């Protein structure tokens, strides 16, 4: 058994560590007390959910997590919410002025301030583990503590522990949920930062989210708690091979093996199905073909775009529920003959598939429906570059003009990070057409 | 097509099926980084009190 | 939390504000007395950006009354709200500045700064995590043209890593005859380039023509004026004063709407445009509101918008209303006149959607635009300035306070600038 | 109203689009880089299709189809029509052909080793490579053009015995548009032209490439009796089915458009999986130039796809109003029988 350390940075990683941990909670059976009256090992046990609770003598069960914030008030809501007996005040860190949604204040003027405090307090749960993995870093591109904070505790983390792999779940931006204009430079400035102490990240396009919380939920205009509610659906899915028993993704090096051949090129689309409304009343059961099919479908995507049109380097089916492998071959062999699925020609075109037996667990008083099977599908595909095109074009659109520039400068940083990395987005975006293309 | 590596279990099953075979900076790095960025808030900051002195 | 201090100064300043404070103290059931008698918690869950909490759950402005004249300030204690304020916060001296800019910055408002500065320590100790400063305050007078102006600059100097916000109330002929105006408005616009983070223009022309052509009011009085200054003043500020995601904060709001450092002057507005005392019984639907909010009869600055284009700009509709429509309808306005908005800045219109209405409406929409159209209204003070200046008209006035004719060289130099700064954006393209 | 961007100034056929739009008064065009638009008539290289659909509150369509320059190179329409199992090798509408680079993936050994067969076996051996081709009978003449070329072409088997049109004995090719909408319908435009030679088909030499190349440009250039037959060397379908009818005693719809129609469908159905934006954040139309040769007994071959074909002067007015019907009007329609055959498919 080896341990993996969770660390929410900002808002948008505050607010999603909530909703996973919450989640983590039903699915476990632990209590919001912290009671697991299914754990009959009192104090400690090297069970498969231990990867992320650790064991006080007193039976609570405890999350490997850190939650940062340069603002008192998300995590406050965190230190008087349902699950406040959780956590150890010593995991919940806040500043009191925040980065202002600029990079550099997040990574330079306020950030330096609490940095050495942070690694201070990740380095007491790396004590208690007898073999830490490695991180999971929940954040988003467009804040400012989000963005500039987390490059700068990425680059901290290299250096204190060499040997650990580092996971991300970040939140892409999407003006229907945004709150700043400069939103595209604090996302090319954090890729840019992260991107070699990084080993795999998986990107959540908020109008994806949005547009699955809208169409498929039929929620009128979705709140960050319906997005969330969603979004740690999929980063359980993720996760539930380090908390559960299993062969397939047991340990985080397994991900950049089965996910990532090329480094730089290390961010995995995920895929998500069914998404259904609990306020439907008859919904029909979808089967494995179903569901498995709509993996393909830009619609069901975490970021939207079209896979058709670029190749694959590794994909990767996670299933929970009634499944069994017959089934999958089925609706694989069925899938391939009908779908445009084009592999790298130094990839074998296959899929590593899992499955977990207990069908996806939902918050009572949610959105989502129960449902007896769901997947997840995990594809290295090179149609995710559509993402940084995306937003290097509204970068160049600002950067042309140098709008806004000035506050970045104002707080230490130089024009010429802002041309370094987008220089690297320019790199990034053409390693992705090299692999992917041929014309 | 090919079934590979099943690997069964209570909590579940995984396997690979195959269609087709194929055809860092150190402390003193950060920290220089860091403190040339607040040396040039410093710089701007004491100009601007210069301004306002005259 | 993150406090705000709030300076008013002058005749106006301290007329504005006094209003500002009487309408906010509404909006969070806070009475004269600076009691809570409220019936939602969201109304003190950010009391503490405006208010000082006290002995016997008492809430008191952190605000601070300036002027070099005891006249408004003695209205302010006879006023409503007047015994709400901190009686040792009531700074002022006896002789004014008869709208001479000079003797409010150089000569008699140098006496009294020092006196404010005090005060303002005092409420910038007490601060949990200070925000920055407002000021409310005329640039056509002598107090707070002309103080006010030394009031930011010796501020900055205390407070440099803080945001400076005012709400300055532009001069027009339309409303007053003293012909001096144009000197001290340009010499205050040279020092709010310099020193402001945020600055609402508040254009008495446009506030006079909101009462005449649009309210039907053929006498306006100061108080009309003053009823479109507080209905801004209350919606400009919404989003710092309830729980909301979008510029809750005056840096965050200066970072959404500021992309040029000088260029930070914004063309307030409002919808629905009422008379005061006049009952509105008809709630506006959301795409009026939206349709009124965006149009130039709104406007609380005398520009054309459709004469310039959006840098930036940030909707806030209060009520309760279906977001879903106040989303389509925002799109549908920058869809529908995509030519009126910077191709170069992507997604640069924010919107925000507060529950709690304002006193008399069922629903309402402020508007806070960044655009190139306000040069307008530094180009008609500009002409006034250049009209006087070219015969070195008045200026005895000023020369008789210390200062020489080059300070207005300067003052009228920056200004155009400033003027030929929002042209360059206003001509600049995505190629 | 809708609104609209032009980005390829120099598309004749979107230029008359445009000009229709806003003559309707319920179309207005933006600056080409403004983000807010409804419609995209794009460029015709580097169409940035990453960026369409992200826009909140606008439905956005393009006139060109991610993934159809497939269909649409010289070197894809080999490689599709032999590696697609739909098209296959049940495939007897294509003529013969190699994709050959130069020598500096590649199937240069197998077009050696089928072409030895024909030297052989005695029958007909004349090729032709991808103004800039060649046509000889000679393999080591066709290689060592394209290696002196530089670019990648195509070794295709040149149709020896082609219908001859009288009087005058001359050769021709014929352009078909066809509109594919957002929902995949496939629409024929009932008019097609013939591009036909102004000079008799010699047999023997092949070095005067004018008999030979039935383009537009090279007759007007290069033609001798340019014009003495038809208008600008384009005879239309009323005189070609007449044409048809006196001396071969059949009709343009059952000798030849059974064919094209055939060939347009099989084209595009195998294609649709790959390029199809059904269930796509933004919707995709098209306009194609099939280009056929008819042989001496009545079959149709396919010599190629255009994907920004030109229209034939006398019926831009006709197509371009088409396409504003069937491929945009649908999508935004206006306020308040058909010149196209749509060819059925499921
Ligand atoms: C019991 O009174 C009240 O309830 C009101 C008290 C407020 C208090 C206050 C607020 C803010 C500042 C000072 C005082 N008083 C006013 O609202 C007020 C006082 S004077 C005034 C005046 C303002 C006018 C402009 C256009 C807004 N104004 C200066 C004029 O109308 C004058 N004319 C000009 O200046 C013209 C002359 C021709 C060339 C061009 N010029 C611009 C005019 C007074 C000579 O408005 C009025 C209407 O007086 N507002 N209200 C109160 O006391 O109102 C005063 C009043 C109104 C009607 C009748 C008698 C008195
Ligand atoms: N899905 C999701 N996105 C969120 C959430 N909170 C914020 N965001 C997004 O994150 C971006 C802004 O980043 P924030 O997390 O709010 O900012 P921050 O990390 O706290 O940084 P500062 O406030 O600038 O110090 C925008 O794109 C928001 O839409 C959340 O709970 N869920
Ligand atoms: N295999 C073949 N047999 C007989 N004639 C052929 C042939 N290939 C080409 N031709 C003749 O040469 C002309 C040009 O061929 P092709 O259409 O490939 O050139 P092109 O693509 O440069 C012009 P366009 O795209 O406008 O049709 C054809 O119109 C046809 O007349
Ligand atoms: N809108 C508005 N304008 C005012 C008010 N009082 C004065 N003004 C304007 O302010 C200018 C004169 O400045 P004032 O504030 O009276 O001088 P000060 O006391 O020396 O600052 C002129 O343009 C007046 O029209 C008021 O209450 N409301
Ligand atoms: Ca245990
Ligand atoms: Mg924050
Ligand atoms: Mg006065
Ligand atoms: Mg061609």
């Amino acid at each position: 058994m080896r341990e993996c350390i969770s660390i929410h940075v900002g808002q948008a990683g505050v607010q999603i560590g909530n909703a996973c941990w919450e989640l983590y909670c039903l699915e476990h059976g632990i209590q919001p007390d912290g009671q697991m009256p299914s754990d009959k090992t009192i104090g400690g046990g090297d069970d498969s959910f231990n990867t992320f609770f650790s064991e006080t003598g007193a039976g609570k069960h405890v999350p490997r997590a850190v939650f940062v914030d340069l603002e008192p008030t998300v995590i406050d809501e965190v230190r008087t919410g349902t699950y406040r007996q959780l956590f150890h005040p010593e995991q919940l860190i806040t500043g009191k002025e925040d980065a202002a949604n600029n990079y550099a204040r997040g990574h330079y003027t306020i950030g330096k301030e609490i940095i050495d405090l942070v690694l201070d307090r990740i380095r007491k749960l790396a004590d208690q583990c007898t073999g830490l993995q490695g991180f999971l870093v929940f954040h988003s591109f467009g804040g400012g503590t989000g963005s500039g904070f987390t490059s700068l505790l990425m680059e901290r983390l290299s250096v204190d522990y060499g040997k650990k792999s580092k996971l991300e779940f970040s939140i892409y931006p999407a003006p229907q949920v945004s709150t700043a204009v400069v939103e595209p430079y604090n996302s090319i400035l954090t890729t840019h930062t992260t991107l070699e102490h990084s080993d795999c990240a998986f990107m959540v396009d908020n109008e994806a989210i949005y547009d699955i919380c809208r169409r498929n939920l039929d929620i009128e205009r979705p709140t960050y708690t319906n997005l969330n509610r969603l979004i740690s659906q999929i980063v359980s899915s993720i996760t539930a091979s380090l908390r559960f028993d299993g062969a397939l993704n047991v340990d985080l090096t397994e991900f950049q093996t089965n996910l990532v051949p090329y480094p730089r090129i290390h961010f995995p689309l995920a895929t998500y199905a069914p998404v259904i409304s609990a306020e439907k009343a008859y919904h029909e059961q979808l089967s494995v073909a179903e569901i498995t099919n709509a993996c393909f479908e830009p619609a069901n995507q975490m970021v939207k775009c079209d896979p058709r049109h670029g190749k694959y380097m590794a994909c990767c089916l996670l299933y929970r529920g009634d499944v069994v492998p017959k089934d999958v071959n089925a609706a694989i062999a069925t899938i391939k003959t009908k779908r445009s699925i084009q592999f790298v020609d130094w990839c074998p075109t296959g899929f590593k598939v899992g499955i977990n037996y207990q069908p996806p667990t939902v918050v009572p008083g949610g959105d989502l429906a129960k449902v007896q099977r769901a997947v997840c599908m995990l594809s290295n595909t090179t149609a995710i570059a559509e993402a940084w095109a995306r937003l290097d074009h509204k970068f160049d659109l600002m950067y042309a003009k140098r709008a806004f520039v000035h506050w970045y400068v104002g707080e230490g940083m130089e024009e010429g990070e802002f041309s370094e990395a987008r220089e690297d987005m320019a790199a990034l975006e053409k390693d992705y057409e090299e692999v992917g293309v041929d014309s | 097509m090919e079934v590979i590596e099943l690997n069964k279990c209570t909590s579940g099953q995984s396997f690979e099926v195959i269609l087709k075979p194929p055809s860092d900076p150190s402390l003193e790095e950060i920290q220089k980084k860091l403190e040339a960025a607040e040396e040039r808030r410093k710089y701007q900051e004491a100009e601007l009190l210069k301004h306002l002195a005259e | 939390m993150r406090e705000i201090v709030h300076i008013q100064a002058g005749q106006c300043g301290n007329q504005i504000g006094a209003k500002f404070w009487e309408v906010i103290s509404d909006e969070h059931g806070i009475d004269p007395t600076g009691s809570y008698h409220g019936d939602s918690d969201l109304q003190l869950e950010r009391i503490n950006v405006y208010y000082n909490e006290a002995a016997g759950n008492k809430y008191v402005p952190r605000a601070i009354l300036v002027d070099l004249e005891p006249g408004t300030m003695d209205s302010v204690r006879s006023g409503p709200f007047g015994q709400i304020f901190r009686p040792d916060n009531f700074v002022f001296g006896q002789s004014g500045a008869g709208n001479n800019w000079a003797k409010g910055h150089y000569t008699e408002g140098a006496e009294l700064v020092d006196s404010v500065l005090d005060v303002v320590r005092k409420e910038s100790e007490s601060c949990d995590c200070l925000q920055g400063f407002q000021l409310t305050h005329s640039l056509g007078g002598g107090t707070g043209s002309g103080m006010g102006t030394l009031l930011i600059s010796k501020i900055r100097e205390e407070y440099p890593d803080r945001i400076m916000n005012t709400f300055s109330v532009v001069p027009s002929p339309k409303v007053s005859d003293t012909v001096v105006e144009p000197y001290n408005a340009t010499l205050s616009v040279h020092q709010l380039v310099e020193n402001t983070d945020e600055t609402y223009c508040i254009d008495n022309e446009a506030l006079y023509d909101i009462c005449f052509r649009t309210l039907k009011l053929t006498t306006p009085t100061y108080g009309d004026l003053n009823h479109l200054v507080s209905a801004t003043m209350s919606g400009v500020t919404t989003c710092l004063r309830f729980p909301g995601q979008l510029n809750a904060d005056l840096r965050k709001l200066a970072v959404n709407m500021v992309p040029f450092p000088r260029l930070h002057f914004f063309m307030p507005g409002f919808a629905p445009l009422t008379s005061r005392g006049s009952q509105q019984y008809r709630a506006l639907t959301v795409p009026e509101l939206t349709q009124q909010m965006f149009d130039a009869k709104n406007m609380m600055a005398a520009c054309d918008p459709r004469h310039g284009r959006y840098l930036t700009v940030a909707a806030v509709f209060r009520g309760r209303m279906s977001m879903k429509e106040v989303d389509e309808q925002m799109l549908n306005v920058q869809n529908k006149n995509s030519s009126y908005f910077v191709e170069w800045i992507p997604n640069n219109v924010k919107t925000a959607v507060c529950d709690i209405p304002p006193r008399g409406l069922k629903m309402s929409a402020t508007f806070i635009g960044n655009s190139t159209a306000i040069q307008e209204l530094f180009k008609r003070i500009s002409e006034q300035f250049t009209a006087m200046f070219r015969r070195k008209a008045f200026l005895h006035w000023y020369t008789g306070e210390g200062m020489d004719e080059m300070e207005f060289t300067e003052a009228e130099s920056n200004m155009n600038d400033l003027v030929s700064e929002y042209q360059q954006y206003q001509d600049a393209t995505a190629d | 109203m809708y609104t609209f961007v032009v980005r390829d100034e120099n598309s004749s056929v979107y230029a008359e689009v445009s000009r229709l739009l806003l003559a309707t008064g319920q179309w207005k065009r933006l600056r080409k880089d403004n983000p807010r638009f409804n419609l995209m008539l794009g460029e015709r290289n580097r169409l940035p299709f990453g960026r369409l659909g992200h826009e909140p509150g606008l439905v956005q369509l393009v006139n060109y189809y991610r993934g159809a320059d497939k269909l649409c190179r010289k070197a894809s329409l080999v490689k599709l029509i032999k590696t697609s199992p739909e098209l296959s090798e049940s495939c007897t509408w294509f003529p013969e052909s190699y994709v050959i680079y130069p020598t500096n993936t590649d199937e240069r050994e197998v077009f050696l080793a089928a072409y030895n067969r024909r030297r052989e076996g005695r029958e007909g051996n004349v090729w032709i490579a991808k103004e800039g081709i060649l046509i000889s009978s000679e393999a080591s003449e066709l290689l060592d053009f394209i290696d002196e070329q530089g670019q990648v072409h195509v070794i295709q088997k040149y149709l020896e015995k082609p219908l001859l049109l009288e009087p005058g004995h001359r050769k021709f090719d014929i352009r078909s548009w066809v509109l594919v909408d957002h929902l995949y319908n496939i629409y024929l435009y009932r008019e097609g032209v013939l591009r036909t030679s102004s000079e008799p088909y010699n047999s023997a030499n092949f070095q005067d490439k004018t008999c030979h190349l039935t383009n537009h440009c090279i007759q007007k250039e290069y033609s001798k009796n340019y014009g003495r037959y038809e208008e600008g060397n384009e005879m239309f379908f009323e005189e070609f089915n007449q044409y048809l009818m006196d001396a071969l005693n059949t009709t343009l719809e059952n000798s030849i458009l059974l064919q094209i129609k055939h060939i347009i469908r099989s084209c595009l159905m195998c294609i649709e999986p790959a390029i199809s934006t059904k269930h796509l954040h933004y919707q995709s139309f098209q306009l194609f130039g099939f280009d056929f040769m008819v042989d001496e007994e009545l079959k149709v071959w396919l010599i190629e796809v255009n994907g920004a074909p030109a229209c034939a002067q006398k019926l831009y007015a006709e197509l371009c109003q088409g396409i504003v019907d069937v491929a945009i009007s649908s999508v935004f329609p206006l306020a308040d029988t058909s010149i196209f055959i749509k060819l059925h498919h499921h």
